[PDB]
Order: structure tokens, then C-alpha cells, then sequence
């Protein structure tokens, strides 16, 4: 698999669990629960591709 | 007896915080590094 080179990226930025916005305002947070929060670009998954 | 267990323990613990403290040397050092080649860029 691919991962981001956490040193030679110019920007990378260690995200934890509790920070992690993607799906926003359409899945509950941190636990299987009625959608949360409102709709947003996310943050996450790093692009590995593209 | 658990005398050189407590040491180790703090070599490993010492270790950990030398490890944190050379990465975040090494992402100052690309910051700089990168700031330079910039700066350097726009002169020819």
C-alpha cells in the first residue's frame, strides 16, 4: 500500500480520529448514531492519487 | 532488581523525547530549507 511520507510532504499535518471531517453532516460522530454536524469539504483521506 | 528495570524504563523514556525533539528539528530544517529555495528562486 501507499501512505503519506509524513517527513517529505510540505504540509502534512497529523489529524487524530476526533478530527477527521469527512461525510460530514451525514454520519454520526465517533459512534454509529443519527447523522451530526452539517455538509463540508473534507479532510481526510489524503490524496494518494490524481 | 528493579533498580536497572526503573533505569531502562527512563533510557526508553529519554529516548522517546530525543526522538520528538530530532523530528521536530528535521520539519524546522525542511521549513528552512524550502523558505530558502523560494527566496532564492525569484533572483534569476
Amino acid at each position: 500500500r501507499q501512505v503519506v511520507d509524513d517527513t517529505k510532504y510540505k504540509d502534512y499535518q497529523q489529524v487524530g480520529i476526533l478530527h477527521q471531517h469527512n461525510n460530514s453532516g451525514f454520519v454520526g460522530y465517533l459512534a454509529p448514531t443519527m447523522r451530526e454536524g452539517q455538509a463540508y469539504p473534507a479532510n481526510f483521506p489524503y490524496p494518494l492519487i490524481g | 532488581s528493579s533498580a536497572r528495570d526503573d533505569k531502562l524504563t527512563a533510557l526508553l523514556a529519554q529516548l522517546d523525547s530525543l526522538t520528538r525533539e530530532l523530528n521536530v528539528v528535521s520539519q524546522q530544517l525542511l521549513d528552512l530549507r524550502q523558505q530558502v529555495s523560494a527566496l532564492k528562486a525569484s533572483s534569476p
